[PDB]
């Protein structure tokens, strides 16, 4: 609601090529991307 | 009958009383007569044994 | 701007503009529905010519009160689209053996709508019954049509045979009488049938009130213009076995074509407050 | 190039007037406006409509694949997605279109054509979509008039 | 086509069918709130099985009415979900304090949806009004109860007493007389207050009025099959206290169960065909 809570994060990963590096990203994080989307329809005019 | 009896509407009885469109409609497929349950869960077990 | 008439009698001026004050009420809108009005006009009693004019003052009467009293259903529409709605909503909760194709059928029930132009309306309500009855049977599990080119006929479901018997009855009368609809007492709401299945069944009631109407009225509407039209090709000839002044300026009269209501409004009015000049081209008494 | 278009009213008249002057650290600059002589140069309209089409093609054809990937349920986020597309601000009340409008009556064959003018309008917009850096500065100069930079690309 | 009637006078036939053709304009409906109609049945001045057939011609001809009219729900449900979803974007709007306990409330409200079964839907309305008022305290932070097992009383937030007494008084009449709905012109909205808690008010208001229509029309669809069967209880026996044709043939009406309404309906359209067989069995005058 009142802002975002930024976290960090440092990932040592086998994967090199950036297409199948954000493909296993979008999992463990699906969470946030969730609520990424929830903020959307929830607050026109905003634009996360 | 090739159609489902699931309508309730098909199904109709009575007793005690004289039923005319009932003995008339004998034979025919539809509609067909079931009488309210006297029957149970436990008790429709033992029918299939 | 009254009906005038030539060789009548009092007593059946009387017969007739009580007809006119009461179309709405009397049950059976149609003047083929009324035989005895067609007699009221004296056939075969008088002179060919005389004739003519009297029942063209009926025709053009008998459609002037339906362009008066106006089939404005749009009331009634209005509630198509709130039970339409109400339908859709309860499926979203029950499972069914297909969800996307389930969904395919809500959608385009949800999307439903009324444009201005009346003449989708007859395929706005078919539209929406073929998504809507279809998805009554999926809940039941009874088989839908699977050929192609063979939709199913919209007809209400788990409704006894006698019931469907009566509430035909009911939709034959507005097909007669699209005025004064007069309400079912035996409503199609069930225990025993799913929620959903009411609300469809209602849904369904709702969809043949409006397309008899909408079916009734194109067909009232256009067989009074066919005869009208005939009078031109019979009181013009008419006019033509004999040469008078009054027999003549009867046949500039019916130059006005028959075709389309609003100019036909102009043949009438015109014809009354000009009636007064040619009254001697009909012979009576 | 969205406003090279309209023109006549003031209210696009300023607004322009706004993205032409630039405002940042030190020195401030203005950016000329690529419109000339009211028609638009051939490139901005090539660009502009590329950006048009994903904006439109879009809405219609991508009814269809939400409803049936949304069935699964398995991120969840795909049935806020399927009302994502009423595109709308205010919680608008009993118009009943509450799902999103779907295409309808299109020819099987066209359909695969539509996506095929999708991807086709991204390539042509895709020099503007990215900037590929060319140098890293490290230490810069007095008076800013050099800097070593180390070599990207 | 009508109902029957044994000792009852032609000017009490005609009172007692004029009750159910005004049923929905009388204020308060209920039969327990015309004592006096219960005494129009020939109470204790008949013979005793005379009243206990008059009153089951009463019971299934006031629960038929009920089926006849059925308190429709697909108006203001469907305003009611649109409303309770605008409470839960503004809900988002608007800082906490505990950003998880807010959370928790409006999670639940976006999932609201109406089964296909009727009688959950007073616990549908109530598991978002209690969602929603438990929220409007933590909007000014007022002390909401902690205890455990209380729950919460719905309550409107922030509004004149007078206005209070105003906006419960409506659903009073809503608990009685379901049928004629008149919404008050009075508006909800408080510039005071945020528009967050005036959303909510127009959903509590919504939501009492979805539930009042529900609650008091499962209070009486519940009683009149009660009242129905205690008939039944006693009735059989006092045909059993004389044998005789006509006697034993109202025995076999009555052997099928009263419950669901639809068979209701069938043991009134049969007793009404055949009544004329078994009318001699009960005294009169």
């Amino acid at each position: 609601g009142p802002e975002t809570r930024p976290g960090i994060y440092v990932l040592t990963s086998s994967i090199a090529h950036w297409q199948t590096l954000v493909d296993v990203a979008r999992g463990k994080f699906a969470r946030e991307r969730c609520s990424f989307v929830n903020r959307r329809i929830t607050r026109p005019r905003q634009i996360p | 009958d090739r159609q489902p009896l699931n309508p309730a509407n098909i199904e109709a009885r009575h007793h005690g009383v004289s039923d005319v469109p009932r003995l008339g409609a004998m034979d025919a497929d539809e509609p067909l007569f079931v009488d309210d349950y006297r029957a149970t869960d436990d008790e429709w077990t033992l029918q299939k044994v | 701007m009254s009906l005038q008439f030539i060789g009548l009698q009092r007593r059946d001026v009387v017969a007739l503009v009580n007809f006119l004050r009461h179309l709405t009420q009397k049950p059976d809108v149609d003047l083929e529905a009324h035989p005895k009005i067609l007699k009221k006009c004296g056939e075969k009693r008088l002179h060919r010519r005389t004739v003519l004019f009297n029942e063209l003052m009926l025709w053009l009467g008998y459609y002037r009160e339906l362009r008066f009293h106006n089939p404005d259903l749009s009331s009634v529409l209005e509630e198509f689209e709130v039970r339409c709605v109400a339908v859709a909503r309860r499926g979203y909760t029950y499972p069914f053996g297909d969800r996307g194709k389930a969904r395919d059928h809500l959608a385009v029930l949800d999307r439903t709508e009324f444009d201005t132009d009346v003449r989708h309306d007859a395929e706005i309500v078919e539209r929406a019954l073929v998504s809507a009855v279809i998805l009554a049977k999926m809940s039941v599990r009874e088989t839908l049509v699977t050929a192609i080119g063979q939709t199913e006929p919209i007809a209400f479901v788990h409704l006894k045979d006698t019931e469907v018997q009566r509430i035909e009855e009911n939709l034959e009368g507005v097909r007669r009488n699209m005025f004064c609809v007069k309400p079912l007492d035996l409503n199609l709401d069930r225990h025993a049938n799913t929620a959903l299945v009411n609300a469809v069944n209602k849904l369904v009631y709702t969809g043949r009130l409006i397309m008899n109407v909408r079916r009734s009225w194109e067909e009232l509407e256009r067989k009074c213009l066919a005869r009208i039209q005939e009078r031109c090709k019979l009181l013009v000839k008419e006019l033509r076995m004999c040469l008078s002044f009054d027999s003549n300026y009867c046949r500039n009269i019916l130059k006005h074509a028959v075709e389309n209501g609003d100019s036909a409004d102009t043949l009438l009015e015109l014809l009354i407050e000009d009636f007064d000049i040619y009254v001697d081209s009909f012979p009576q008494s | 190039g969205l406003f090279s278009l309209d023109r006549s009213y003031e209210e696009v008249k300023a607004a322009v007037q706004q993205l032409q002057t630039i405002t940042f650290r030190d020195a401030t600059f203005t950016i000329p406006d690529p419109v000339i002589d009211q028609h638009l140069l051939i490139d901005m309209k090539t660009a502009c409509l590329s950006m048009s089409m994903v904006a439109n093609l879009a809405s219609e054809l991508t009814m269809t694949y939400v409803r049936k990937l949304a069935l699964e349920d398995s991120s969840m986020l795909l049935v806020k997605c399927q009302e994502l597309l009423m595109r709308l601000d205010r919680e608008r009340s009993v118009g009943e279109p509450r799902t999103p409008a779907r295409p309808q009556h299109v020819s099987p064959d066209d359909e695969i054509a539509r996506l095929s003018a999708l991807f086709v309008m991204l390539r042509q917009l895709d020099d503007l979509i990215r900037e590929q850096v060319v140098f890293t500065v490290c230490d810069v100069s007095p008076d800013n008039k050099s800097a070593t930079c180390i070599f990207k690309g």
